[PDB]
């Protein structure tokens, strides 16, 4: 609350899940990766898309 | 002294290269700080012996 | 460098760091006059043959 909007830069104040290191609740970390040499300026805005 | 495409084209690569025939392998994955520093973690199947 | 090649740096090809070596061409390291073929420099700063 106090540190979200009142900064320039944005701040947290989180619990680390009970299972220490995995699965968070509802959802995923997804991978996207170049696989053929593309461009780091090609993927960045492919994350992008 | 070294950045971030410094470190990925000197060491990160020059390492994961040579990852061949590690036992029970599940993924690797690199950092390639601009502080010059380089972090590569494999996962494994759960279990094997450490 | 020759008649072995060199293995002297990397090179970057495409995003996959890669091998430079350097050896004579074909034709010039094939049969023993061939060893007449070749020269180094000397201190006097002269080409000196094999």
């Amino acid at each position: 609350r106090a540190f979200s909007q009142i900064k320039d830069a944005m701040v947290f104040a989180f619990n680390l899940p009970a299972i220490v290191e995995l699965g968070t609740a509802t959802g995923f970390d997804f991978e996207l990766i170049d696989q053929a040499g593309l461009g780091h300026e090609k993927l960045t805005q492919a994350r992008n898309q | 002294g070294a950045d971030a495409k410094t470190v990925q084209d000197t060491v990160t690569q020059v390492i994961e290269q040579n990852m061949n025939g590690i036992d029970n392998l599940m993924y690797m994955s690199s950092n390639s700080d601009s502080t010059g520093t380089v972090q590569i973690t494999l996962t494994f199947e759960s279990g094997t012996d450490a | 460098a020759a008649w072995g090649g060199s293995y002297v740096n990397d090179f970057i090809d495409r995003g996959r760091v890669k091998k430079v070596y350097v050896m004579s061409e074909a034709k010039y390291r094939m049969l023993p006059d061939d060893i007449g073929d070749w020269y180094v420099r000397a201190a006097d700063g002269q080409m000196v043959p094999f």
